[PDB]
RNA sequence: GCUCAACGGAUAAAAGGUACUCCGGGGAUAACAGGCUGAUACCGCCCAAGAGUUCAUAUCGACGGCGGUGUUUGGCACCUCGAUGUCGGCUCAUCACAUCCUGGGGCUGAAGUAGGUCCCAAGGGUAUGGCUGUUCGCCAUUUAAAGUGGUACGCGAGCUGGGUUUAGAACGUCGUGAGACAGUUCGGUCCCUAUCUGCCGUGGGCGCUGGAGAACUGAGGGGGGCUGCUCCUAGUACGAGAGGACCGGAGUGGACGCAUCACUGGUGUUCGGGUUGUCAUGCCAAUGGCACUGCCCGGUAGCUAAAUGCGGAAGAGAUAAGUGCUGAAAGCAUCUAAGCACGAAACUUGCCCCGAGAUGAGUUCUCCCUGACCCUUUAAGGGUCCUGAAGGAACGUUGAAGACGACGACGUUGAUAGGCCGGGUGUGUAAGCGCAGCGAUGCGUUGAGCUAACCGGUACUAAUGAACCGUGAGGCUUAACCU
RNA sequence: AAUUCCUUGUCGGGUAAGUUCCGACCUGCACGAAUGGCGUAAUGAUGGCCAGGCUGUCUCCACCCGAGACUCAGUGAAAU
RNA sequence: ACACAGGUGGUCAGGUAGAGAAUACCAAGGCGCUUGAGAGAACUCGGGUGAAGGAACUAGGCAAAAUGGUGCCGUAACUUC
RNA sequence: GCUCGCCGGAAGACCAAGGGUUCCUGUCCAACGUUAAUCGGGGCAGGGUGAGUCGACCCCUAAGGCGAGGCCGAAAGGCG
RNA sequence: AGGACCGAACCGACUAAUGUCGAAAAAUUAGCGGAUGACUUGUGGCUGGGGGUGAAAGGCCAAUCAAACCGGGAGAUAGCU
């Protein structure tokens, strides 16, 4: 009856769910805007924001904890150097959701999930 | 159809 | 929690070693016993020098539980093994003259006075 | 599972009486462009609350 | 109904007509066959035979 | 010239098995059941010898008889052979009282306890293991009790298949044999996605008529109603002694049901740590992927009980059995014929829940609507412009609410969800560095690091300004009231 | 006893309690010596019983993880 | 009868760990198995765990749970040795 | 194209048997693929199969078939 | 040496579940028994219907067997629906 529980199952086991959250968070860090379904973006708000929260302070061990997630060197290289000193003033809530119609393949609620960016 | 199967083995009632 | 077909160790030196609880006495349709409730047991193993033989069907009282007994302060007392004291079926008056292991304070009411008097701890 | 007799056209119509789809009929007007869009959804060109939020 | 085997009729209707004595405590059983009243006659004949046997045995011992 | 004796004689000439079977059929005809009756069965009553120290009627009761039920076997085949699945077991029960206990009473061959019998009363409860497939029976131990029956001896489109009746094989018996045995034993595929009624819940439309937001009253319906043990009274009454009260009160138990994580646990594959085999990050370290969550160790919040409280009532009305008061018929007597006062877990309340779709549609409070016109079958009529009011609906954030609907909170005049800070909790001295040791490894920084669903704050992000439905004060008749 | 109706015939063991089992008693309805009898090491997805460990089988179920069942978009039956 | 969880003979056949063509992860190579997206109700399947008992459940230890590998010590009745 | 996951004594690569162009390219989708379909083992058109050394052809042979004459048998035919 | 033991390929289906208008007109999942011989399998032949074959079930003989299928007697017969 899931009283006071959080965490969307998304019709997948925890291995595939964690792996696709890893890959989708890496894609959102790399491309700065992606287009997916709505609850995946809702749960990716609980994934990307702790990554940026860990990326607030640059050190030796924080790079290893940010490499323990996203399993990639280019993603942690874009972290702590580009996103770090640019999201320094804002405290939390670095993402943004945009509902964009429905997909023509299966009628699913679509959403552009992005960061507060692209003023380059 | 071509093949119509043998029906279900019924209740004994013997 | 002592229910039917439960193997228990004998706390006193009456002679039996392993007993089997066959029915929780007191009240119909009762699942399991409590702190100092009366149970009916049979004897599965005994010493040759015991006062009772193997196969005697008699009443006993539980003194130590692995489920634990609850003091009214909020604490629980869990023992590492079930234990019982054998009783003589119309007047309780236990057979063993020395009792090994501690007991619980809620056993002390007017009929188990000899058990807690012979108890070495608590 | 197996029915006794078939239902009617009337029973089918009274069953499909609650199958009528509901239209939203609540299309909004953008502040800058004025294009038609749904509630809390962006337009076809990416307009939302006047700001170019898609930047594309 | 009785115990035994082989018929739809075997289960449904009873065929064990055990006769239990009050003053001696003997039960005669002819869960025997087909129906319960011929089994009653069989169980009464067994009662009479066992009474005659148990009395003539005591007389031959008297 | 035929005991062609099946004798109006089918051939002059003919026995058996089929559970390996197969076809056309039949309820013309059986088994399981439903139907009619009640020989049988169970229970109740009439008469009365007699048993009982006397004494038929405390309790029994021969010889005899009359009745009730359809619970057992029976009898007939009325329905079913173009198919009604039967026994026993598990779960789920429902109803009657011919009541097993609890409750209220009468008699007693009832000194008290414990009893025997009978009446009213179905509100509640009405075992656990061994054997046997067994219902049943016996044993062992409880209990206040281990009730009888119906409902297709309830329940297989809820479940097995142990037994019984498909095909295999055997033991004993019969038959020359095939084969048979209600004589066992070994083993042997039990289908169906719910159209209708019903039940458990949950919604849409419409109605109650001007609409809406709430608050309830309440018809009626539903849930529950079990009681042991100990103590006081009180060792009191009673009783030679032993034994041992009625009524009343209090505490502690078992089951049932409800509620909740405050304690103790379980789970907690979203949290942390240890470790094995392999692979990857160019390599050490560190981390991640797979092998059932890899193996485990714990463990946040939620769910859950084995955890903790709660309740069965007290009280009132009307009563059944029964006990009565006054009291004639009938100068007496009499509980009844007139009347009155008692009298049970049975009935209605009183305890709790649903509930005005109770179309008989209830009551109260509040909010909101007071703009012109033509056509006319001048009809509770239709049409145009302007306005959309209270409120509702749609969307989003969402919930200890939820299959979906529905319900609750919030929508920038903000703490509804996500993020962030701090605290709490859990795992347990992260990485890096420095020191000791040839090394694994050990110590200091450090009881650190990481923290999900928790708490208190913080608009950092997302809930946009708006559009949609719903209207111009509301029908006829009668009376009372201010004009 | 794969035999046995009476029968759960009788005694002892195993269990507190055993129509099953074991060792016998022979009152063998209706065992029996090549349609073979009695034992027999080893063996058997063989029939039955008991003993230890082990556990959700049960007492008494509780939570969690995936696949369906619930909703939406597309295709779309069947017995009757 | 299908773009079907069935069946079909022979040859080559590596790295680590391993007694091994077993099993766990990989190289060369092909794939993600022609319906997806939500929510995480009752009920169904494959599983995991569980306080206390340990077969009391059932016709029946059926199913589940438990043991499990290398080296060494030692191993009873009986027997056709 | 980037990563995640599966087999790896195979879910990899060659053939035999069996299919009969299903191979590739261009183009298209009305029918098929249990969903879109610009994709295809689907429709249309074009191309592709190169041997003294691979296999088939050829020599001989087992099991076995036919079998001049020959034996038997109403005929058909059977044996050899 | 073993109609030896455990255990892969392979052969078969002993238990339980999933299915049971199924993925399939016998299958799959988790456990199984044999697995150097009375084993399994490919290729090509032989034995055939009152017959063939059978480590023997009255089984199998092209998903049909106490007498296969096809065509003809035959529009058999049917006091039966």
């Amino acid at each position: 009856m899931r009283h006071r529980k959080s965490g969307r199952q998304l019709n997948r086991n925890s291995s595939h769910r964690q792996a696709m959250f890893r890959n989708m968070a890496g894609s959102l860090v790399r491309h700065e805007i992606i287009k997916t379904t709505l609850p995946k973006a809702k749960e990716l708000r609980r994934v990307v924001e702790p990554l940026i929260t860990l990326a607030k302070t640059d050190s030796v061990a924080n790079r290893r904890l940010a490499f323990a997630r996203t399993r990639d060197n280019e993603i942690v290289a874009k972290l702590f150097n580009e996103l770090g000193p640019r999201f320094a003033s804002r405290a939390g809530g670095y993402t943004r959701i945009l509902k964009c119609g429905f997909r023509a393949g299966d009628n699913a609620p679509m959403a552009y999930i992005e960061l507060v960016d692209r003023s380059e | 159809p071509v093949y119509i199967p043998r029906p279900r083995p019924p209740h004994p009632r013997l | 929690m002592i229910q039917e077909q439960t193997m228990l160790n004998v706390a006193d030196n009456s002679g039996a070693r392993r007993v089997m609880c066959i029915k929780v006495l007191g009240g119909s349709h009762r699942r399991y016993a409590g702190v100092g409730d009366i149970i009916k047991i049979t004897i599965k193993e005994a010493i040759p020098r015991g006062k009772v033989k193997k196969g005697d069907v008699l009443k006993a009282v539980v003194v130590r539980t692995k489920k634990g007994v609850r003091r009214p302060d909020g604490s629980v007392i869990r023992f590492d093994g079930n234990a019982c004291v054998l009783l003589n079926n119309n007047s309780e008056q236990p057979i063993g003259t020395r009792i090994f292991g501690p007991v619980t304070r809620e056993l002390r009411s007017e009929k188990f006075m000899k058990i807690i008097s012979l108890a070495p701890e608590v | 599972a197996v029915q006794q007799n078939k239902p009617t056209r009337s029973k089918r119509g009274m069953r499909r009486s609650h199958d009528a789809l509901t239209a939203v009929t609540s299309l909004s007007v953008d502040k800058t462009s004025g294009e038609k869009h749904l509630r809390h959804h962006i337009t076809a060109d990416g307009y939302y609350r006047g700001r170019k939020v898609i930047a594309k | 109904r009785s115990s035994g085997a082989g018929a739809q009729h075997v289960n449904t209707t009873d065929s064990a007509i055990r006769i239990t004595h009050l003053p001696t405590g003997i039960v005669v059983e002819c869960q025997d066959e087909r129906s319960q009243h011929k089994n009653k006659a069989k169980a009464l004949s067994v009662l009479g035979a066992r009474i005659h046997a148990a009395e003539m045995a005591k007389r031959q011992q008297a």
